[PDB]
RNA sequence: UCAACG
């Protein structure tokens, strides 16, 4: 709320740097677990990460107190073992 | 005769058999324009009437049955084999083709309110709701019972008093919109009690429960079907159509005093605009009115087989002349409001009019700050879900043409999906932001000072994030 | 289950394979009016795609005299692609040629 | 389904005349003669009796829901 | 969780999708219903 | 996939960003209402009660909003919510404390929609700019939107089950935008064709022709009643045209009071004889055509579609161009009310008596058809003998079809003309065709004389069976009946073969409608997307978003399309 | 036993075949009902030709 | 669902005035009477009787909207006569006409029976 | 439905 | 500036029909009288129905509608009865309503026709015009209909169930002489029953001085009221409406000044 | 909690969580009986 | 004639006939988001990302997408408050 | 730009009138002082219309020329389109 | 998915 309100005057498009992807993603070490559920509901380092986004419409994601509205979601990264062409 | 062919090998049984089931109910089809016959074939499927004699036993969704069906006064011979006399759909109505108050203009129709009071075109709408008590879940059992606000952690504030002990409302109880027809409870696994699972009436049904049935379905689980009955008196939005392709809503309803009246005292049940007839060229409607006048006076159901050559307008006109009316069917009308004779003589005669399933009550919708979708956080879609009307791309182009930039902005951003995001100034990518903590930080720069708030539609946020997931970076920079 | 599935879904084929399935068969009977019930039972559906706007399969043909109703067709995106049988028309059940 | 009380257009009570109309038809009166004998004069009233379809007999054929 | 009403049960609403304090009518949570939205066979796949 | 989500229609790019579902919108069936003004729309009470427009509490309006708050949601002129300064929203339905109901400056009370609230009215498809127009709201007690009949022409809407969308602006800024840019009176004249979009239509047009005839004379009481419905009446009864023996006003005299201000216009009625202008009685017209309005008074003439319709130079167009938009709105409404109340006295109808013609006319039609069939037979016999000579650039089959079609078309038109001669003054088909409200000379001809040749794909009915149109006809029959000519009129009734052929023609009509909708939609969208950003800058150059100069001045003269009018240069044609 | 085949109503293999109208009424089935439709999962489905 | 109750057409809701008299500024000696919850029945009689009066220059009645229930009656009288006076005198005359008609209809009934 | 030059 | 003095001649008077001619009257007055016949003559008819058991094929609201349309004799009691809104008692009392009760069960094999004769009224004066019978519903064996209903005073402006008349025939200028209706072909049109012209002449010659007068009436009754009583009550009710207007107008005139 | 039976039209009282089968006929199609509370119907 | 001439001028402004199609319209050097709204969508976005294109945000569609006020009419100008005039006049409330 | 060398149209465009009236009305609703004496006008938009007629609206319109420069016309200076 | 509505 303290941040000043601004209107976008220019949108710059570019391919995301892999280093920037690593830094930006809240998930650390990648998504190590195919399963989405650990400890019953939440799987850290899994597809459904509490830090990645708000779940169940009442929880708060770890990174921010979103409450299912404030949080815009946060990205995660998967470190592919061998590189793959982008289609 | 003068020789055309002397080697005929077969002969047609009757030329009217080329027409199908729906086109056979049209009287005098050969006197109509072809597109109008095509339109009547579609409208006849949507008319109201007793669909089947065992309708009381049947529990069907969306069943309409007219109060007082009547068989046509002017009927085709092939209707007998379609059983249209046995199960008619529509009422013969004294129809005047006149311009009375301007409320019958375009395709609308002025209807007699007194006739409507006496049962004219009154129908019943039955809606059936089905619910199944499913025990298939490992620890979930959808038992039928009356939910209690204190006992059930999940509940709703709509009326639950109607439900009996079994959780099913008794037949004969009025149900208004947003009432609980069936009460069901799913037992909740205690991961560490009740998420409400009742079924609620469609808004504005405003009916009385007719039948409630409890059985076991194919799967063996307990099955309950509840049929709700709502009478439907015609209104000023309901759609009425004749057998000649003339469809129109009810413009207004005048009482018997206000309707124009002949010298005998007959007031038209329905007034249709004269402007409908010429462009559409549905002369069959006019001939059916003439034959109906003749038939009602004579006492014999008129014959309207498509190709007869024994029934002509001139013969019908002479027959009507015998019964004391003007030969072309026109009658001297008096104005209901003032009593003065209408200078032009209005064409009045009985005509089979049908009542279509489209009614204004079912088609009226209003939305204001309702529920929003999960994926887009935009208003829902459909009348059932209280959805807002879509502001399409053509609509936004019209608004651009107007130059109403701020109405366009309101309609496409503020009314639908307002949202706020925090964007790093150094890098256009969005940044994590804890409003309660009041600490705003951007990953990838290790920069906290340079973050700006940006207001964008939630759909645009979703688009930018989906672009990021495809490795495209939509870096929105305020500078 | 095969027969019941193909009837209920409206897809003509198997559950696993929908590639060769033809949708539009086995629609729910309309019970608004007895006329609608009867017409729904006596209905023909041309396989030509609705999306294609080429007008040749839609136009009434001279050979439809007495076999198919000329007037009764849906007005909209399916003009002439859905047809209703005439009153006297009778589709042949089939026989052996021996 | 059943003969309407009070013919729609004018309001004359026509619900008491259905059984008499059927009886007069059994007595070999023509429909027009029966309508004349019943007193129905305006074509609006005659429409009611002439075009009525009595479905309630067909409905009564079905056994009652509760005996 | 009405701020002026400690331990107040907020009644659910269907019209706008919010929980509202019944004694003062304050709307706690603006549009917080949204849409609000076989485990038996096998397991997680 | 992500690309699948974004790419298709109803994806994020188009289905959720360019257009989206919106709040404060409502939809229901539309039904006519002649009494409402052009700008008014009739909103049902339930739709009005659900929709709310937030009003800021000011010292001026604190009392009124307090009363609305006290009424609550249940009573119709009530308030659904109270929005405090803090942003807290107090839903009045669930019990609010009496303390909460108190209002202070800065609170925003969300009142129910009331009479006079500006809304935007839309009907899909929104082909042109006039399809979204701002309407004032008048609450009436039934469940259909009710709009005036003249406003139907811009929307291309008739009341046969149609529906329209109602969008309520929620801010004073956007409400003013609608009020001053998109209200219905402001968009009477379209910039597309510099003609008025809205014109008198249906009963009012048909009745205005009859009202304005020389014959119509109104007595004292009827004039009283007609003047009662005239909203801009000065209160002074005009001096009757016929003072003695009995005071009797004329239709034109009363319509002169409807005409706004002082408008000068000369137009011609549809039935204007061509020779009249050259010959004598040019100014004292014998048939009362040549509408002339001087000093806002109808001196002479019979009004019709040309005078009061949607065409350049019409009386409505001259009113908008000269008097202004407000007075023109009053003009439309007053014409409708006064003429529609006269129509109760006069009345209109359509019956079989209109379709039937004199016996002599029927005999003439039959004779025309007989000699036409004989001529077609002679052409066929010439073709069989190979005496026919091919038209240059055409095959013998093509030239045979050309000549046969010419003979049949000439017969068809001649029969139509005989039928049209038969029509009397009282004939109502002629009333509607002459006034221009509905119908055409072609429809009258098909109703009375001859339906005409049925053509499919630009030719006569083709040989669907082997070398014959239907099994009933003999092989290789190129005659009139075999290939589709429908000799009988609709009143007479088509013979069975002609019925099938007529069905074939009508099916072609239906198919063309269905195809044209889709193709035109695509074209319209592409044009808009190509030119969406082009606009007149403050340099008055027309530039796109890139700031490239499309035109140095708009239209090459820097004028807008609605102001311009057709005019004759008058220096060009004359000799030296 | 190799399975179950859905039965079109009022065909030869249906129960209603060859039943007088009074008997159809006794089964709470309409005498005028055309037949020609399957009752699959409780809903009447019609095979469009 | 939005249908008005039937009794609304003839029953005055509380706080509604049957007659409200508002003068007309445009023309001298003219008053515009608004009658609530009344229809063409009353309006036509009153307008006709007003027209019969030699001192009434203008008299007409208008139902502003058929869905709403209201009559607007404009009466303009010559100087030395008041529109309100003309309205009252019209009502008295119509009452006298109806009373005379009732007496004569009763006499006709009694004569037709047993005579 | 009229002629070849008109409408169908 | 005074009211014309009308006259009345009654040509026919039967149990269900009154024909009369009003002369020396304005058209507006005559049309208003005709209008009051239809919409403003009070009659008693059923408006409240509580159905205890309904096993008939017709649903409950169907039965209530049919019951409402059934005419009830209201010859003299309708003047005594007060409108339910006027009565001080809550809901309905004998002064403000009449109670009708119906109990019919079919135990015979033969179909039982529930008729209006089965409606039983607590007040002798109000009876369903029985002294055939209107068929409310037909009942199969084992089907039962039991209901209780109250009947209220009202006029046709509320609902057509309170319409006293069947058809009111109004005609003036039987031979077109004021040319209020302009016949395109005068000869084709049938002559009126009241026409005084010879067969040769189709229309009377135009009379510019003439104005509508000598209005012809034919009032038919549903049996609810005597046909004479319909006309007399309509005249009286219109007189009462005018007198109420006069009272309110006097109040407004005095208050403004 | 009295259910009328389709086949034999005999009312049978059924407690909660009890099988829906009519004694004396065995039919599994039951109808709930008309409520005791009464609804006012306008004849209109 | 204005409306016809404008279409002709837009099609022939660049010097090569610009078809009103995805090809002709998208080839012109407009903003990538504006091209994205018309037909090609995702492919336009991918190409723009690859070449580092920047959206000027002067178009109407681009502003509509981001929820900002369009540069269309009623958005071409920016209103500013006039302090001196606020001081003058009768400030009743 | 300088106050001199103003090249834009002296007349107020329709879009400017719309936005000026709406903005001034929104200000009036938020209890901004009103220059014009109101004759019992409570609706903010109507008061704004009165002010515009009197040319007392305290807003200066900044018109952006396509070259990037801006010209500041006060509402008073511009001729009302009406 | 199908079926209607413009
Ligand atoms: C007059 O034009 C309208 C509009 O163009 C709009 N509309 C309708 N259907 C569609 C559609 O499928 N797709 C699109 N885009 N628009 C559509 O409907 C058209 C007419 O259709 P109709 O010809 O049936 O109108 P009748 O002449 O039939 O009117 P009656 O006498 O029944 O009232
Ligand atoms: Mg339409
Ligand atoms: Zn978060
Ligand atoms: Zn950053
Ligand atoms: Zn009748
Ligand atoms: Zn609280
Ligand atoms: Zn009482
Ligand atoms: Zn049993």
């Amino acid at each position: 709320s303290a941040c000043p309100l601004r209107t976008i005057k220019r949108v710059q498009f570019g391919v995301l740097s892999p280093d920037e992807l690593k830094r930006m993603s809240v998930t650390e070490g990648g998504i190590k677990y195919p399963e989405t559920t650990e400890g019953g509901r939440p799987k850290l380092g899994g597809l459904m990460d509490p830090r990645q986004g708000v779940i169940e419409r009442t929880g708060r994601c770890q990174t921010c107190a979103g409450n299912m509205t404030e949080c815009p979601g946060h990205f995660g990264h998967i470190e592919l073992a061998k590189p793959v062409f982008h289609v | 005769e003068v020789a055309y062919c002397s080697t005929y090998t077969h002969c047609e049984i009757h030329p009217s058999m080329i027409l199908g089931v729906c086109a056979s109910i049209i009287p005098f089809p050969d006197h109509n324009q072809s597109p109008r016959n095509t339109y009547q074939s579609a409208m006849g499927k949507q008319a109201m009437g007793v669909y089947i004699t065992n309708f009381h036993v049947r529990m069907d969704t969306l069943a309409h049955v007219l109060y007082y069906p009547q068989k046509p006064l002017v009927t085709t011979r092939s209707m007998e084999y379609l059983r249209f006399r046995e199960l008619p759909a529509g009422i013969n109505s004294i129809v005047a083709i006149a311009s009375y108050t301007g409320y019958n203009q375009e395709d609308s129709v002025i209807m007699n309110r007194s006739a409507v009071d006496r049962g004219f075109f009154r129908s019943v709408f039955y809606r059936s709701y089905k619910e199944q008590e499913s025990k298939k879940g490992f620890d979930q059992e959808e038992v039928f019972e009356k939910p209690t606000r204190e006992t059930c952690q999940g509940m709703r504030h709509a009326i639950y008093d109607k439900l009996d002990d079994d959780g099913l409302i008794a037949p004969g109880v009025r149900v208004s919109g947003d009432d609980v027809i069936i009460g069901k409870t799913v037992t909740l696994p205690e991961n560490e009690t009740k998420r409400d699972c009742s079924t609620f009436l469609r808004t504005s049904e405003t009916g009385i429960v007719d039948q409630v049935m409890v059985t076991l379905n194919q799967e063996g689980y307990k099955f309950c079907k509840i049929r709700v009955r709502s009478v439907r008196i015609p209104q000023i939005g309901d759609k009425f159509a004749s057998r000649h392709g003339q469809k129109g809503t009810c413009g207004i309803q005048y009482r018997q005093e206000d309707m124009p009246f002949t010298c005998e005292g007959i007031t038209p049940d329905i007034i249709i605009n004269p402007h409908a007839i010429p462009s559409r060229m549905t002369i069959g409607h006019l001939i059916e009115c003439l034959q109906g006048k003749v038939s009602a006076n004579k006492g014999e159901i008129g014959d309207a087989t498509p190709f007869n050559d024994a029934v002509n307008v001139q013969k019908i006109s002479n027959l009507l002349s015998d019964y004391g009316y003007h030969l072309r069917g026109n009658e001297v009308l008096y104005n209901g409001f003032t009593g003065r004779k209408i200078t032009s003589q209005i064409f009045i005669g009985p005509t089979y009019y049908q009542r279509l399933k489209h009614m204004v009550d079912d088609k009226i919708h209003s939305r204001a700050r309702g529920p929003i979708q999960i994926l887009n956080r935009q208003p829902m879609e459909g009348r059932s879900r209280d959805g807002g009307l879509r502001f399409g791309e053509m609509e936004r182009d019209c608004q651009i043409a107007h130059g109403a930039a701020q109405f366009l902005r309101e309609r496409l951003f503020e009314a639908s999906d307002p949202y706020q995001v925090h964007v790093c100034n150094l890098c256009g990518i969005m940044a994590i932001a804890n409003t309660r903590t009041h600490t705003y930080e951007c990953r990838g720069c290790r920069n906290k000072t340079q973050i700006s708030l940006v207001r964008m539609p939630y759909a645009c946020k979703l688009l930018f994030q989906e672009l990021m997931s495809m490795s495209i970076a939509p870096r929105m920079m305020s500078v | 289950d095969g027969l019941k599935y193909s009837l209920a879904t409206g897809n003509w084929g198997d559950q696993k394979k929908a590639h060769q399935a033809r949708a539009g068969v086995s629609q729910v009977l309309n019970r608004l009016t007895f006329a609608s019930t009867l017409s729904h039972l006596r209905r023909l559906n041309s396989p030509i795609g609705r999306d294609g706007k080429l007008a040749k399969p839609r136009q009434l043909h001279n050979t439809l005299w007495g076999m198919v109703c000329p007037a009764e067709t849906p007005e909209g995106h399916a003009v002439g692609l859905v047809k209703n049988l005439a009153l006297m028309a009778y589709i042949s059940v089939g026989s052996q040629p021996s | 389904m059943i003969i309407p009380v009070r013919c729609f257009t004018c309001g004359k009570i026509v619900g008491n005349k259905w059984e008499a109309y059927l009886g007069l038809l059994q007595a070999e009166y023509t429909e027009g003669d029966a309508l004349d004998a019943l007193g129905l004069k305006r074509y609006c009233c005659r429409r009611m009796l002439l075009a009525h379809v009595d479905l309630i007999e067909k409905l009564l054929n079905y056994a009652p829901l509760e005996k | 969780t009405c701020p002026n009403h400690p331990d107040a049960i907020l009644v659910e609403d269907y019209r706008a999708g919010d929980m509202i304090c019944p004694e003062c009518g304050l709307v706690v949570g603006d549009r917080v219903i949204d849409v609000g939205s076989n485990p038996l066979l096998s397991d997680g796949d | 996939s992500l690309k699948q989500r974004l790419k298709g229609k109803e994806g994020r790019v188009r289905g959720n960003l360019m257009g989206k579902r919106v709040d404060f919108s409502a939809r229901t069936v539309i039904t006519p209402d002649p009494n409402l003004s052009i700008d008014q729309v009739g909103v049902p009470r339930s739709i009005a009660a659900n929709m709310t427009f937030a009003e800021i509490v000011t010292p001026f309006n604190i009392d009124r909003l307090q009363e609305l708050v006290r009424r609550g949601n249940s009573q119709y002129p009530g308030a659904k919510y109270i929005i405090r300064d803090n942003g807290d929203r107090i839903d009045l339905r669930f019990h609010p404390k009496p303390s909460d109901l108190h209002l202070q400056t800065g609170y925003k009370v969300e009142r129910h929609m009331c009479d006079g609230d500006i809304v935007i009215f839309n009907r899909q498809p929104t082909l042109h700019k006039m399809s979204m127009m701002g309407h004032r709201v008048r609450i009436l007690p039934w469940s259909t939107f009710r709009l005036n009949l003249s406003v139907t022409t811009p929307y291309n809407a008739d009341f046969d089950g149609d529906e329209m969308n109602l969008h309520l602006p929620q801010s004073l800024e956007t409400r003013a935008e609608i009020q001053e840019l998109a209200m219905v009176p402001r968009m009477i004249v379209t910039p597309q064709s510099n003609r008025p979009v809205m014109g008198i239509v249906q009963d009012t047009l048909t009745a205005v022709r009859k009202f304005t005839k020389r014959d119509v004379f109104l007595e004292r009481g009827e004039v009283m009643n007609l003047l009662m419905f005239l909203s801009t009446w000065d209160g002074k009864v005009p001096q009757p045209a016929i003072l003695k023996p009995r005071p009797l006003w004329t239709g034109k005299q009363i319509f002169s009071l409807i005409i706004p201000g002082h408008i000068n216009c000369i137009r011609t009625h549809s039935t204007h004889p061509d020779d009249e202008d050259s010959g004598p009685y040019k100014h004292i017209s014998p048939g009362d055509t040549k509408v002339v309005v001087e000093n806002g008074e109808l001196i002479m003439g019979i009004l019709c579609k040309k005078s009061l319709g949607t065409s350049a130079g019409s009386l409505v167009h001259i009113s908008y161009l000269e008097m202004g938009h407000d007075i023109t709105r009053l003009f439309y409404s007053n014409i409708q009310t006064v003429i529609n109340n006269w129509l109760l006295i006069e009345g209109h109808t359509i019956g079989i008596g209109d379709s039937i013609a004199d016996s002599k006319t029927y005999q003439d039609i039959q004779n025309t058809i007989k000699k036409a069939k004989q001529d077609v037979i002679e052409v066929i016999e010439k073709a069989h003998n190979n005496e026919l000579e091919p038209t240059p650039g055409n095959t013998l089959r093509q030239t045979f079809e050309n000549q046969v079609n010419r003979i049949l078309n000439d017969a068809r038109d001649k029969t139509g003309s005989s039928a049209q001669k038969s029509l009397s003054e009282y004939n109502n088909f002629k009333s509607m065709v002459v006034s221009g409200a509905k119908g055409s000379k072609i429809n009258i001809s098909q109703v009375i004389a001859v339906v005409g040749q049925q053509n499919v794909e630009g030719k006569r009915i083709p040989f669907g069976f082997k070398h014959r149109t239907l099994p009933h006809f003999i092989k290789d029959d190129y005659g009139p009946e075999s290939r589709g000519f429908v000799e009988n009129s609709y009143l007479a009734g088509l013979t069975p073969t002609e019925f099938f052929f007529h069905a074939m023609g009508g099916r072609e009509g239906l198919i063309d409608t269905a195809v044209k909708t889709a193709e035109t939609g695509y074209i319209q969208r592409r044009l808009i997307k190509s030119m969406e950003s082009v606009m007149v800058k403050y340099d008055a150059t027309v530039r796109n978003s890139i700031n490239q100069v499309v035109q140095l001045r708009y239209g090459e003269d820097g004028l807008a399309g609605e102001s311009v009018e057709f005019q004759n240069l008058a220096t060009l044609k004359p000799s030296n | 036993f190799i399975g179950k085949i859905p039965i079109m109503l009022r065909s030869t293999y249906c129960l209603l075949n060859g039943l007088t109208d009074r008997d159809l009424c006794e089964l709470n089935e309409c005498p005028l009902d055309p037949g020609g439709y399957f009752i699959i999962n409780g809903s009447e489905k019609v095979l469009i030709a | 669902m939005n249908a008005p109750p039937a009794f609304e057409s003839f029953l005055l809701f509380e706080g509604e005035k049957k007659i409200t008299i508002n003068k007309d500024t445009k023309v001298p000696n003219a008053c515009l009477f608004t009658i609530n919850k009344e229809d063409h029945t009353l309006g036509n009689i009153i307008k006709s009787q007003l027209l019969k009066d030699p001192q009434v220059l203008f008299a007409g009645y208008k139902v502003p909207h058929p869905l709403e229930h209201k009559i607007i009656i404009r009466v303009q009288t010559t100087p030395d006569y008041s529109p309100q006076e003309a309205f009252t005198n019209a009502i008295t005359d119509l009452i006298s006409e109806l009373s005379l008609l009732e007496e004569r209809f009763r006499v006709a009934i009694k004569d037709k029976q047993e005579g | 439905i009229w002629g070849i030059g008109c409408n169908p | 500036p005074y009211a014309n003095q009308p006259t009345v001649r009654i040509t026919e008077l039967t149990d269900e029909n009154v024909k009369f001619i009003i002369e020396n009257t304005d058209l507006a007055v005559a049309n208003s009288i005709r209008r009051v016949f239809i919409a403003e003559v009070p009659i008693i008819a059923i408006d409240w129905v509580q159905i205890d058991a309904n096993s008939s094929v017709l649903h409950d609201e169907f039965i209530a509608h049919r019951l409402g349309l059934i005419p009830l004799t209201s010859d003299d009691i309708v003047d005594k009865l007060q409108y339910s809104r006027d009565c001080t008692c809550e809901e309905f009392c004998p002064e403000c309503s009449v109670e009708f009760t119906l109990d019919v069960r079919c135990n015979e094999d033969q179909t039982r026709h529930v008729t209006s004769r089965d409606l039983i009224s607590n007040s002798p004066r109000v009876i369903p015009v029985t002294s055939d019978d209107i068929l409310i519903v037909k009942l199969r064996k084992g089907q039962e209909l039991r209901l209780r209903a109250y009947a209220k005073k009202g006029f046709g402006k509320e609902h057509a169930k309170w319409n006293p008349t069947a058809g009111v025939a109004f005609e003036y200028d039987p031979d077109n002489a004021l040319r209020h209706t302009v016949y395109p072909k005068p000869e084709e049109w049938p002559k009126s029953e009241y026409s005084e012209l010879d067969e040769d002449e189709s229309q009377a010659p135009y009379d510019p001085n003439g104005k509508p007068e000598r209005f012809y009436y034919n009032v038919e009754s549903c049996g609810s009221l005597r046909p004479e009583t319909i006309v007399l009550s309509a005249l009286s009710g219109l007189k009462k409406k005018l007198s109420d207007l006069q009272t309110q107008l006097s109040h407004e005139i005095q208050s403004d000044v | 909690m009295i259910y009328i039976c389709g086949e034999c039209h005999t009312e049978n009282e059924i407690k909660s969580r009890d099988p829906i089968r009519c004694r004396e006929c065995g039919y599994r199609i039951m109808y709930k009986k008309r409520t005791k509370r009464l609804v006012v119907f306008d004849a209109r | 004639y204005r409306h016809l001439a404008l279409l002709c001028d837009t099609m022939t402004c660049r010097g090569h006939l610009m078809a009103i199609t995805r090809h002709g319209v998208n080839r012109q050097d407009t903003g990538p988001l504006m091209k994205c709204s018309f037909e090609e969508t995702v492919d336009v976005l991918m190409e723009a990302a690859a070449h580092g294109e920047s959206d000027p945000m002067k178009g109407v569609s681009e502003n509509i997408m981001l929820g900002q006020l369009a540069p269309a009419g009623t958005g071409c100008f920016d209103l500013l408050l006039d302090a001196e005039k606020c001081k003058y006049g009768m400030e009743i409330p | 730009q300088a106050n001199q060398k103003r090249i834009t149209t002296p007349y107020m465009t329709k879009y400017e009138r719309a936005r000026v009236l709406g903005t001034r009305a929104l200000q009036i609703a938020m209890c901004a002082p009103v220059m014009v004496e109101l004759e019992g006008e409570t609706d903010p938009l109507l008061i704004a219309m009165k002010e515009l007629k009197a040319r007392k609206i305290p807003i200066i319109i900044r018109r952006y020329l396509p070259d990037g420069s801006y010209e500041d016309w006060g509402v008073d200076e511009l001729i009302i389109s009406d």
